[PDB]
């Protein structure tokens, strides 16, 4: 009864304190921990949190980053259904994040153009032609400001030619931060409780 | 939420 | 090729434009302004390649566009046909603060400006239950902004149009404001163009 | 869309 | 925008009607309908359905009762991992509307006896002995009033005794019958606006 | 084998202490109640078969069993022990009206009286945070009980324990109303071993 | 648990 | 919500 308030108190605030370590890692292109901290999470999860819309946001974002960060193995599956590779699955969280977020078209226009461009470039890095294709014609928006970069990799598909500056040029890297980028601007920045009592008691020591 | 890892199987 | 210099040259043209679209704006020529906004738009859809300068001058173009129609409440600039103008603008302020990575304190002060417009602007033209969504999605949150937004609430509960806060809000001098503001995140360079124009003007 | 012109008109609510 | 505020209109008025039949064809045991319906309100869930707490409600409902429906075929998997039979994910599904509707422990008890009580003899009756144990032992409580049933079935899966009376005189239709009474409290018994014009306007006509 | 005849046994002698059990209540007899009360719990732990009237009688057993010690604030019938009895015997009214196939119309006014005695009794005891709680949760989504709720706040609100709605509260009348309600969904058969021992008494 | 008695004791908040 | 139907599979 109590306990279990008090467990969700302290669940909340850890938390709200590894999204934090999350972000950093992945704000330092620290992967690795970034996915062993999204799994401690992840363990949380099944526990009591209550219901703060502020970890439903920092949920969603930790989504939507996992799949990024998993978007050059076409291996994994965050899906119910085989068919979807991360990237594309990335999509479906933006989705998510724009109709709960209660975001505009147009804000998340951007981010989703650079997701749904990473998402047929891995595939063609794999040779996943076909693949590339069908997401490429699904999800790929015929816009007049984007319908060159669309023709481009629709041709490209066609000479399965990997070695077009469009494919060399693209940074997995930059494409990742620039999506960290977005999805950190939905979030407060202020520093989460365990943190500031961990600074404090820190210097409580000495010598 | 729903899950932040993966569940293998591609 | 020949391809690779339209992209060179439909950046000095963008640029040319974009320097007299904020000289116009500056002069409050505002039918210059929209004119020349134009030729942009038509513009968008050529290859530009790809530059952060370009990139920042059309998120900037984008949200003086706003502005500048920010009193047509009747222009739609979202695929959300319910959004103002206005609204619109701080989305693109948003859409800047995230690009240009800009702290919360450098924007606040110019996002709020903006909504107290799209509030003031939705009274003014009898929009009352608008405003009313407006000031409740966009100021409630800020503890800061606290007897603006009380005293917009009265406005609007009794329609009083007559009250000070109404009657001397000054759209232009908002629109001017944010104009410095958007100008202070902008490199000061005189574009190429100009300065071949000017240059031909020696001789001939 | 980094659109700057209107995509059309919206329904005014005044009176 | 103003058009997608009338379709979430009328996609919650469509999903009302259609869980409201739903439940009329589960209480009349016309299973092959209610599956039907459930694909309907599968295929809307997709669309703007907005925030009323009565939908998720009517949704975890629909859940349960979904996974209930095809719980003698364990060849259904209503989760990302396979080892979950759908009467488990019925469980699991529980678990959530206790938390979501927030239900005491005596409220939820019941029903999640009746659910672990069919999820092991089903297994036990397609010989899935080994499977049937470990549901048993991760789920079955262990209380001093239902310990001679989990002894009953422990021995049971022992002797792999498919004649013993508790196997033989476990009744499908009755637990399902039951758990729609149970599920079916924790909603509202009004008239769908769709069947309420649907009345009316049949009336119209004449002759 | 003689493990049927434990069944058969089991109920006759459950039935037989409920029979005692109501009897005792009805006659405000609450130690004899408790008392049989606690034979029953014994019982529950051996095997009863199944039989639609066993699973009646102690959900109302249940019941009672929580009226009965509704004064008790000390005393925790569930695993969330921060429910009062009373919270407890709303719960079990809920599953006595899905269990028993009840109209909503059949049961609401007797759980009207749970919750305002759960409420009263929360107050009478100085608990005014939990009345509190227990009236917002219980109270507030119904508009046939209004004057009720914003009787008892204002008296939470004031720690009115004076107000003639917390003096005039009966808890016995409130006790008795809910046995009469919960009876008149029992069969009303004198038990089978009751009946031997009036006939034994024959005889000797 | 189809308990009839209590399983223990509650903290009152009284005073 | 989250699925009402199920993917085949067991």
């Amino acid at each position: 009864a109590g306990e279990a308030r008090l467990e969700e108190a302290v669940n909340r605030w850890v938390l709200k304190f590894y999204f934090h370590e999350a972000l950093r890692a992945f704000r330092g292109s620290r992967y690795g921990d970034f996915r062993q901290i999204r799994d401690i999470m992840q363990a949380l999860l099944v526990r009591p949190l209550g219901k703060e819309h502020t970890v439903s946001r920092l949920l969603r974002v930790m989504q939507c980053l996992s799949r990024i960060e998993e978007g050059e193995n076409l291996d994994c599956s965050f899906d119910m259904e085989a068919e979807l590779t991360p990237l594309e699955s990335a999509i479906n969280v933006l989705e998510m994040i724009k109709t709960e977020f209660t975001l505009t078209e147009a804000v998340v226009e951007s981010s989703r153009k650079l997701v749904k461009e990473a998402a047929v470039i891995i595939c063609i890095k794999n040779k996943e032609f076909e693949k590339a294709s069908k997401i490429l014609k699904k999800h790929m928006s015929k816009d007049p400001t984007t319908q060159k970069l669309r023709n481009d990799l629709l041709n490209i598909i066609r000479e399965k030619n990997l070695a077009h500056p469009v494919i060399q040029n693209f940074s997995y890297e930059t494409f990742q931060q620039k999506m960290l980028r977005f999805l950190e601007s939905h979030l407060d920045d202020a520093e989460p409780y365990l943190l500031t009592m961990a600074k404090k008691a820190l210097k409580s020591e000495s010598a | 939420s729903f899950n932040l890892a993966p569940l293998g199987r591609r």
